């Protein structure tokens, strides 16, 4: 049984980044050849493990993540690498075994009023610590007032919208994102190739 | 990026309309301000995005862009408006300014005020002196301001300042300053002081006196 | 009011190390995207350094390890440690601290940072004191003047702050002999050249210099 890396590069929306979609596939043989079949993956990227040696070695999981973010944050989706996106929205841990795959989604995402469900988060106390996930609607403000939840001086909305819209160019253009990562545990291995 | 403000120089009168045109090198979308700086005092923010003019502004700057080239709008030009505005983008990381456009207002000619001021006697005793000839109320910066030296023409010992625009009355101050050591101020004794005016009147001449 | 007193700095020897103080009112530092421009005298305002609400830090290029940024919790104070200065560096600094998309600003008064070899001197003081062609019927101007002072900047007050009608000083000059000069003058009604009595006040706030002279008519 191969595995489902369909309903995962073709899915008809993708996460936003603040709920950023993680996913499991697990005992399945699964080539990565199925793949390089339709992304002209801005920035394949692959760190460490290469293209060739993966249809070869076997490991318990493959977690995929999904997101989308605009053209010039896709650098930023790396391992090592400080923004609004991988600080306060995901961030891939230091060391990393995986691929990260972008492709221009302009005519799916981009909504010519702007699409306002795809969603960053502007402001938070603390970066985010690795693979950690975080969704609230909760106020930041800059002075004392605890403010109530209103909008008004010193309190604001977190998240903010992409406002993507298809006469806009490259750099604010919907890019989604897959960051597939390999898990090896102690448990006898069960995703081969 | 290589932000381009056009307008570096413009004039207009007394509640006119104008308009500056910022211009960049890429895609900034809508995330470029607009400041005002007045003169020493710092900067003020008056349209946030290129298209949100922040509110207790007075409401006639508008401004309106995307993508590349923005643009920026006075509708009324209040006498109190004199100042320097700079366009700014917030978003790529090497955030870089633009160049000002220094705004000034326009009115008639005024006729200056000439006053001249003679070095004290302990500068003097003190081997250094200080000759200066003050112009006030004149119209415009520009202006034929020459010295007189035994005859001769006289370049390369002269300085000017000239002070900023005022804001409500719109005149402008100009002082030169001349200095001589003890040697040279004991063996000579007549120093003028004369500027035309673009007013046509009669050529001011400044005299004075050593005894008083 | 966000009101900012960033007030650190007048100057070092080329290599020195200056430490700048931002500061704070309405807000606490460590909540809100700050930034630090540079305005050269006479040049547009170049951007130096700028802090995130989690600690994040971004230099230009000409400051890529002289320059160091740090957030203060304790007391706001948004720190900047300029270190490995240079002959080039001679700017006025403002503190600013940008909400990035919702809009509002604060942009301190700023402090100047001149930084040089050159040695402080005292400025030279001396009285205009207005001559008797004055007008009989018009009005006559004096003012005072102060020569040869080092380094920036200079503030003339008359009558301890109670007099700004007429008041006109004039901007620094560079002198060929390394040290700026300035001219204030005022322009007063005759009638209250006998009754009330002028004085001028030069300051000078780096070598904490305070002379007063008083001036009467001739």
């Amino acid at each position: 049984n191969l595995c489902p890396f369909d309903e995962v590069f073709n899915a008809t929306r993708f996460a936003s980044v603040y709920a950023w979609n993680r996913k499991r596939i697990s005992n399945c043989v699964a080539d990565y050849s199925v793949l390089y079949n339709f992304a002209p993956f801005f920035a394949f990227k692959c760190y460490g493990v290469s293209p060739t040696k993966l249809n070869d070695l076997c490991f318990t999981n493959v977690y995929a993540d999904s997101f989308v973010i605009r053209g010039n944050e896709v650098s930023q989706i790396a391992p090592g690498q400080t923004g609004n996106i991988a600080d306060y929205n995901y961030k891939l841990p230091d060391d990393f075994t995986g691929c990260v795959i972008a492709w221009n989604s302009n005519k799916l995402d981009s909504k010519v009023g702007g699409n306002y469900n795809y969603r960053y988060r502007l402001f938070r106390k603390s970066n985010l610590k690795p693979f950690e996930r975080d969704i609230s609607t909760e106020i930041y403000q800059a002075g004392n007032k605890p403010c109530n939840g209103v909008a008004g001086v010193n309190c604001y909305f977190p998240l903010q919208s992409y406002g993507f819209r298809p006469t806009y160019g490259v750099g604010h253009q919907p890019y989604r994102v897959v960051v597939l990562s390999f898990e090896l545990l102690h448990a006898p291995a069960t995703v081969c190739g | 990026i290589r932000m381009t403000q056009s307008p570096a120089s413009l004039s207009a009168s007394i509640g006119d309309r104008v308009t500056i045109t910022c211009q960049a090198s890429q895609d900034i979308n809508k995330y470029l301000n607009w400041y005002q700086q007045k003169p020493g005092k710092a900067p003020r923010l008056l349209i946030y995005d290129a298209s949100n003019l922040e509110t207790g502004v007075p409401s006639r700057f508008s401004g309106s862009g995307s993508g590349t080239d923005f643009t920026f709008t006075i509708s009324s030009l209040q006498p109190e408006d004199i100042a320097t505005y700079y366009c700014q983008q917030y978003d790529n990381l090497p955030i870089t300014f633009g160049q000002g456009t220094r705004l000034e207002i326009k009115r008639t000619v005024a006729a200056p005020s000439v006053f001249i001021f003679p070095p004290s006697d302990e500068q003097l005793k003190s081997g250094t002196a200080s000759v200066v000839c003050l112009l006030n109320n004149f119209y415009p910066r520009e202006a034929k301001v020459q010295w007189k030296v035994d005859n001769a023409l006289q370049s390369g010992n002269s300085q000017e300042s000239v002070t900023e625009q005022d804001s409500k009355d719109s005149t402008y101050s100009l002082s030169s300053t001349l200095t001589l050591s003890k040697a040279d101020y004991e063996k000579h004794k007549v120093y003028a002081c004369e500027v035309t005016h673009q007013g046509l009147s009669s050529p001011v001449t400044k005299s004075f006196n050593r005894g008083e | 009011e966000v009101q900012l007193v960033e007030s650190g700095g007048d100057l070092v020897q080329p290599g020195g190390s200056l430490r700048l103080s931002c500061a704070a009112s309405g807000f606490i530092v460590s909540r809100n995207y700050m930034s630090w421009v540079r305005q050269a005298p006479g040049k547009g305002l170049e951007w130096v350094s700028s802090i995130y609400s989690g600690g994040s830090t971004f230099y230009a290029g000409s400051v890529k390890g002289r320059f160091t940024i740090s957030r203060d919790n304790s007391k706001n104070t948004l720190y900047l440690q300029m270190n490995s200065l240079r002959a080039e560096d001679t700017a006025i600094y403002y503190c600013a601290r940008d909400i990035p998309r919702h809009g509002g600003d604060s942009w301190g008064q700023g402090t100047l940072v001149t930084v040089s070899s050159a040695s402080t001197k005292g400025p030279s003081v001396f009285p205009l004191a207005p001559s008797s062609k004055s007008t009989s019927g018009g009005t006559a101007a004096l003012g005072c003047l102060v020569k040869d002072y080092f380094p920036e900047p200079v503030t003339v007050s008359w009558n301890s702050g109670a007099l700004t009608s007429g008041v006109h000083t004039f901007p620094a000059v560079l002198q060929s002999s390394g040290l700026y000069s300035l001219s204030s003058v005022v322009t007063v009604p005759s009638s209250s050249l006998g009754t009330q009595t002028y004085i001028c006040n030069v300051n000078h706030k780096p070598s904490n210099t305070k002379v007063d002279k008083k001036v009467e008519p001739k």
